[PDB]
RNA sequence: UACCAUCUGUGGGAUUAUGACUGAACGCCUCUAAGUCAGAAUCCCGCCCAGGCGGAACGAUACGGCAGCGCCGCGGAGCCUCGGUUGGCCUCGGAUAGCCGGUCCCCCGCCGGGGUCCGGUGCGGAGUGCCCUUCGUCCUGGGAAACGGGGCGCGGCCGGAGAGGCGGCCGCCCCCUCGCCCGUCACGCACCGCACGUUCGUGGGGAACCUGGCGCUAAACCAUUCGUAGACGACCUGCUU
RNA sequence: GACGUCGCUUUUUGAUCCUUCGAUGUCGGCUCUUCCUAUCAUUGUGAAGCAGAAUUCACCAAGCGUUGGAUUGUUCACCC
RNA sequence: UGGGCCACUUUUGGUAAGCAGAACUGGCGCUGCGGGAUGAACCGAACGCCGGGUUAAGGCGCCCGAUGCCGACGCUCAUCA
RNA sequence: GCUGGGAAGGCCCGGCGGGGAAGGUGGCUCGGGGG
């Protein structure tokens, strides 16, 4: 019943032109295209959810094929939406262009 | 000398009092500068070109911003300037419409950079004064000298071209 | 630097990949342009090269030196028995070109036509178009077929007739027939469609396709010579007699 | 947003539309661009034609069949501009280039959908009105595209069908207004709720 | 330098009726009707009178290059008004030294054929623009009269014919043969 | 064509800037891009303003150019604009826009229920209307 | 096999230089500024040659035996494997120095087109938009409905060809007056603060088992011949009537 | 186009010595393809001290063509 | 180690040269990194292995991080911009 | 806090007033369109 997370897109890693830093991720959240709108999402949890072959244990449920890399939004990256986030493990490069959930967790509203 | 929006300063200075003339004369300039440090630098430049006086054997007895006397009345401004191109240097007289003297001088700086590719270190402003409407020469100001002036805003180009970035309806320019 | 004496290009670059033809028949690749003011007619035919001989005729060319005198000219003889129209294909023109919309074949297609459809007629069961002529003789299949005709009439822009040669009238070893699409020109699509379905399952002679003393085009496959060198293949100049690793290079 | 984004190319400037499309298609977002024959290019027709003919001149003189392929359709010209703005020698750029699809005219999975517009690439927004421009369809047709007449007739058919559908929609809207005027006395309780919270001026 | 307003006005006679569907002028005098689309120029056009019928064109923040177009549009509309009131006629005379230029007018004044231009055997045929009628004059001997309502069509047809009869590989200071526009008048002369 | 003009006394609507969403009277014109500007009854003191930031309305006040604030203020008050505007439908369109922005969650629920029922009633009446309008049997 | 014999060798478009038309700038003039014209061994295309890790239409689709295959089932039970995704928008043409909507009088075999007239225009008949909206049941009222809802239930008809793979309407019968809004009444694992929950989805692909009804019973390659072909492959042919 | 003066080119010859001396086969011709244009001819033009014919000077233009010989190893040259 | 080479400014021969020869300082050689698309020497800055923050030079349509600012004022149309 | 102990600006029909002018208001003269 109902979505309860905002949809973002893994846009790429933090980088200059010829050096990329894979510990920080760049996220484009749908609907926000300025810094003073990115202010709401500034400490929210975020998740890269994906499927694989083997079964993993699910908290409060039965084992299935879904896996999650957890992270959180850390700050804004440049004048038009585009936050930068920090995950527990660095995100795989096959996730670029794909969906990342922003979870409305720890709440300040 | 770079820019911004300019302020007008009056800088008053003098040579240092030697035990030959115990009271050297004071000199005063109106100087359009980004800040008072640039104002004092330009003062020493101009007064060193005019009088045999340098920053070492001299002092600034006053450096203070001239506020605009009537910043709510639209005035005409005549600027007498000199500058130098890639070839030799030229005298010039420009006219502007503005609320502030420093605003008109800033307008003159951006205009000289636009039309003659002249840099601020090339420009020297030598006179700036408030012209009435019936004494102006330039048609770009005399066309605004009209009491019953009236014009539309014909072709309103959309500016928020990215909010939204994808719409379903094409914009309208007539309003 | 500067090849020092002008000579033109040996051979033509408008003719190359200079490879074996992928077909044996000879594709038209361009039919005549359609104008609906003309009557309905065919635009091509399929013959067989018999041989050559020569003729004697009297020329009527005013101002020419051979005016009202007799000349001898070589001729080529092409045997053209009448072609059997057995099918009809329609084409619609799209922004990607011109695609085939719908083909309709006829009942009772001949064995040389089915021979064209098979690669080994000896070991086959000869089952081609049997379920199709079933739907021709049926009545539920019959209303389906006229629905296809009506849809072709209301949508297609180019119709062509599938006709085969009848090889039993030829002195050749080949019993397998040659099929061909021949564009139908000169009318509305409805007019040429009823005309072609009138001519369906039927013989068309070269007397009806072509006429006396008109100028036509011949499309075919050039006589085969095999792997040749540059002197035969491009007619380059032979190198002098004292050339170490070969002259014909 | 997990649906396809369908843009109408008519009235848009080539490189600006290509840049917008390229960033979208790298970020995800399957994009269809229809009516690529209506795309405009700034600068006059002759100098745009000369730019294309210089491109046609660029040819691998040892093997032109191996050389650069000069596509002629306006859809493929737009596609090659987006290809030039993409990182197409990588798997990511190739996946984005596959995520993009372009068409001449409007083919019929998309003729019965709503087409969007990118105002940052529109000619009326990005060019002064006293400036020359060219048409991608005319440019393509004069550099060797074969299919501008068939596309024009199919577009005329599509416009007739769209006029019929639009007249149906207008009759439905008139009926809905009539129905509001009929039963306003039983929706007056609900109408004032919507007016209170900013819907229904 | 952008002038705030540049404008000027065309008077309209009583027997003409003009309509403005935007930047599209339809002129409706007695000799027919004309229509011209000016949607390549950013001006505004307005009808003023109810019994005097002035037409203003306005430019509103243009520079020099687009302030020219004001007077150009007004002159085009005045040529339309003249074309529907009086109609344009171009009288062009045939000029030859030795070989007489034989002009024959095929169907209903819409085709002209010049036969013996400079003694050549090639027959040149010029198609008139639609709405322009050519004829041989009766008052003077070797003279074409080509008439119409559109000045652009009539003058382009005259220039077509004139550049058709042209001399090649010879001295065009001698060899002065051709057909040249002698005068650009009207019909009904009032 | 061109029903609205930049002139002295023309009332414009400031749409963005520090004075966004405001009403403004044009006092004078400063050189093709700015206007001397004063809203004394809408709490905007006199300054220069870009034509890119202002949008022209249909109200024109009556005072000579470069007049003082008391003159523009009493010209605003005699035939006050704060009642002509706001009961113009541009202004209540803005007002509806901002209350729709301020609409809360429980309000959103009530709007959903009301709009759902209203659409049900309108849709049923539309169905009845077209099924009655199909009663056509004339030669 | 030879200019050492014989045959065949082609059409348009935009335009370049140039020559002009109307016509300002500059109350005159001016091929030029806006707008038009003619224009070539050039250029592009046709014609002709090849035919894409590019498509299309159509044919035939495996036993005399246990022997396969296809279709109609949600018809069932399961296995592996690839994972994305987490409501929909079912559509005028367009203009931008202008648009959009609705009506009274003319015309088109009683709908569409004009001319009035009336609205709106920082687009509210609004993509900053619109439509759907999900905790579920039980007693009990009120209006909304009553000309209804739901049958992967039957049959028929019409429209869609550019890539139609779709959409719409009638007749037969079978269940409910429930579902939409405001209320009354209580109950459900209320799993004791905690993550991958929530859809698309009966997803896609691949083997295998059971279960019925309707059907179908082929080709290709080799070998062999041919010589219109050919280095070899390839290619063109024939083989109980 | 004198006296002067501004350039371009790398089809001349110099100047230089950066690459190559555990090796880049060193003149010319023959053969064959492609490119350039600073156009000799041909297409379309403008100018002339362009009457015609012939010629000269320019422009768009490199699509197409630019030969057979005597002498010389010759590139160049010169003649038929 | 006693083959040096390059750059601002000064400077000799030479028409000049990515030529030859000096002075002064810095570099490269012996040196990676950010920028100059690419590059011994330019511009920034010199380096143990990492996290956070911020910068230089340089940028911010898309490739490609960053203007998706309702940025400011002008100039400019190029049939080799 | 400082500044020209900020400059401008608001209100007090600022009041006795004194002048001055045009990007010239009213009133007048002339020219055009609506009873
Ligand atoms: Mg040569
Ligand atoms: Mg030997
Ligand atoms: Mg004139
Ligand atoms: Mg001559
Ligand atoms: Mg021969
Ligand atoms: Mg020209
Ligand atoms: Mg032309
Ligand atoms: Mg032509
Ligand atoms: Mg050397
Ligand atoms: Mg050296
Ligand atoms: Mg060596
Ligand atoms: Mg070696
Ligand atoms: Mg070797
Ligand atoms: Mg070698
Ligand atoms: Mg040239
Ligand atoms: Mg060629
Ligand atoms: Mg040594
Ligand atoms: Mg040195
Ligand atoms: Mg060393
Ligand atoms: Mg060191
Ligand atoms: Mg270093
Ligand atoms: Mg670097
Ligand atoms: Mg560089
Ligand atoms: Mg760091
Ligand atoms: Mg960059
Ligand atoms: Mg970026």
């Amino acid at each position: 019943s109902g979505r309860l997370w905002s949809k973002a897109i893994f846009a790429g890693y933090k980088r200059g032109l010829r050096n990329q830093r894979e510990h920080t991720a760049l996220l484009k959240i749908e609907g926000v295209y300025a810094r003073d709108e990115t202010e709401f999402y500034l400490g929210k949890r975020c998740a890269y959810v994906y499927k694989a072959k083997n079964n993993t244990v699910t908290p409060g449920g039965k084992p299935n094929k879904t896996r999650v890399i957890w992270g959180k939004v850390t700050r804004a990256h440049g004048n038009s939406g585009m936050v930068r986030a920090k995950f527990r493990s660095n995100l795989p490069a096959k996730a670029i262009g794909h969906r990342i959930r922003v979870m409305l967790y720890p709440s300040r509203i | 000398k770079a820019s911004g929006t300019l302020r007008e300063y009056k800088v008053v200075g003098r040579c240092l009092p030697t035990p030959k003339c115990h009271t050297p004369p004071l000199y005063r300039m109106r100087i359009f500068a980004p800040n008072h440090v640039v104002a004092k630098s330009r003062f020493w430049y101009f007064v060193s070109q005019l009088k045999k006086m340098k920053k070492s054997s001299g002092e600034i007895v006053y450096c203070g911003q001239v506020f605009e006397k009537s910043p709510l009345r639209v005035k005409n401004f005549g600027i007498w300037l000199r500058y130098d191109s890639r070839s030799g240097t030229h005298n010039m007289y420009r006219e502007y419409r503005d609320l502030t003297t420093a605003g008109a001088v800033t307008q003159c700086y951006r205009d000289m950079g636009a039309r003659h590719r002249a840099r601020a270190h090339s420009i020297q402003i030598m006179k700036v004064e408030e012209i009435a409407a019936s004494k102006c020469r330039r048609p770009a100001v005399k066309q605004f000298h009209d009491s019953k002036i009236k014009f539309p805003l014909p072709h309103r180009v959309l500016r928020r071209q990215h909010k939204p970035r994808f719409t379903t309806k094409r914009p309208n320019t007539f309003f | 630097s500067h090849r020092k004496f002008s000579a033109p290009r040996h051979g033509s670059l408008g003719f190359l990949p200079r490879k074996r033809s992928s077909r044996h028949r000879g594709k038209v690749k361009s039919f005549p342009k359609d104008d609906p003011s003309k009557p309905v007619h065919l635009t091509a035919f399929l013959g067989y090269k018999a041989g050559m001989t020569h003729i004697v005729r009297e020329v009527d060319r005013p101002g020419s030196k051979v005016n009202k005198k007799e000349v001898v000219e070589a001729v080529t003889i092409v045997e053209t028995p009448p072609m059997v129209v057995v099918g009809i294909v329609g084409y619609v023109e799209t922004p990607r070109g011109l695609r085939t919309f719908k083909t309709v074949f006829a009942e009772h297609i001949s064995d040389e036509c089915k021979r064209r459809f098979y690669k080994n007629w000896h070991k086959s069961k000869k089952k081609a178009f049997t379920k199709y002529c079933k739907k021709w003789q049926d009545e539920d299949g019959k209303k389906q077929l006229e629905k296809d005709f009506s849809s072709m009439k209301k949508y297609c822009q180019v119709i062509r007739v599938i006709a085969h040669t009848q090889m039993r009238l030829l002195p050749l070893r080949q019993k397998k027939a040659h099929l061909m699409e021949i564009q139908v020109n000169g009318g509305t699509v409805a007019e040429k469609l009823d005309w072609a379905r009138e001519r369906l399952e039927q013989q068309v002679p070269v007397n009806q396709v072509f006429g006396q003393d008109e100028m036509i085009d011949v499309i075919g496959v050039t006589k085969g010579k095999g792997y040749k060198g540059v002197t035969s293949r491009w007619h380059t100049k032979k190198l002098p007699r004292k050339t170490h690793r070969g002259l014909r290079k | 947003e997990v649906q396809v984004l369908v843009l109408d190319g008519r009235g848009h400037l080539l490189g600006r539309l290509a840049a917008i499309v390229a960033k979208q298609v790298l970020l995800g977002r399957k994009v269809v661009v229809v009516r690529c024959e209506g795309i405009n290019i700034s600068g006059n027709f002759y100098r745009n034609k000369l730019k294309y003919l210089a491109f046609l001149r660029k040819r691998m003189n040892t093997n032109p069949s191996r050389g650069p392929y000069h596509f002629r359709a306006p859809s493929r010209i737009f596609w090659r501009t987006v290809r030039g703005m993409l990182p197409h020698k990588t798997k990511r750029g190739q996946a984005a280039l596959d995520r993009l699809k372009v068409f001449d005219g409007i083919p019929p999975p998309y003729d019965k959908k709503k087409r969007m517009v990118v105002p940052a690439a529109l000619k009326v927004v990005r060019l002064k009105p006293t400036r020359k421009f060219a048409y991608l369809g005319r440019l393509a047709h004069e550099v060797g595209w074969k299919y501008q007449a068939v596309t024009a007739t199919l577009e005329e058919k599509r416009k007739e069908k769209a006029k019929i559908h639009y007249r149906k929609k207008k009759q439905l809207m008139r009926l809905r207004k009539q129905a509001e005027k009929n039963v306003e006395k039983k929706i007056d309780k609900y109408t004032e709720v919507l007016k209170t919270h900013g819907l229904l001026v | 330098m952008k002038t705030i307003l540049s404008n000027q006005t065309v008077d309209i006679p009583e027997n003409v009726d003009i309509t403005l569907k935007g930047r599209t002028v339809i002129v409706k005098g007695p000799r027919g009707t004309l229509r011209r689309d000016f949607n390549h120029i950013n001006v505004e056009l307005s009808l003023l009178g109810k019994k005097k019928k002035r037409l203003r064109v306005d430019k509103w923040w243009g520079n020099r290059k687009e302030l020219a177009t004001v007077r150009t549009i007004c002159s085009h509309v005045q040529n339309m008004i003249k074309g529907v009131t009086l109609g344009f006629r171009y009288k062009m005379r045939s000029v030859y030294a030795h070989f007489p230029i034989n002009v024959v007018i095929q169907e209903n004044g819409s085709l002209v054929e010049i036969r013996n231009f400079l003694g050549e055997k090639y027959i040149r045929r010029v198609r008139m623009r639609p709405g322009v009628a050519c004829s041989v004059s009766q008052a003077q001997k070797d003279e074409l009269i080509l008439e119409g309502n559109d000045i652009e069509l009539v003058s382009n047809s005259a220039a077509l014919i004139q550049q058709a009869t042209t001399v090649k590989n010879k001295d065009i200071r001698k060899f002065l043969d051709g057909i040249y526009v002698s005068e650009k008048g009207t019909v009904q002369q009032a | 064509v061109f029903r609205r003009f930049v002139e002295v006394g023309r009332v414009a609507y400031v749409s963005f800037g520090p004075h966004a969403g405001k009403l403004v009277a044009i006092v004078d014109v400063i050189d093709q891009n700015r206007a001397l500007v004063d809203g004394p009854c809408t709490q905007v003191r006199r300054q220069a303003m870009p034509f890119k930031c202002m949008q022209l309305t249909d109200f024109i006040l009556k005072f000579p150019h470069s007049a003082h604030q008391k003159y523009v203020r009493q010209a605003w008050q005699k035939a006050d604009i704060n009642t002509k505007w706001a009961a113009t439908r541009w202004a209540k369109k803005i007002e509806a826009r901002e209350r729709k922005a301020k609409m809360t969650d429980f309000d959103r629920f009530k709007v959903m229920k009301a709009k759902k029922m209203r659409n049900r009633i309108i849709k049923n009446e539309v169905k009845k209307l077209q099924k009655a309008a199909l009663l056509k049997a004339s030669p």
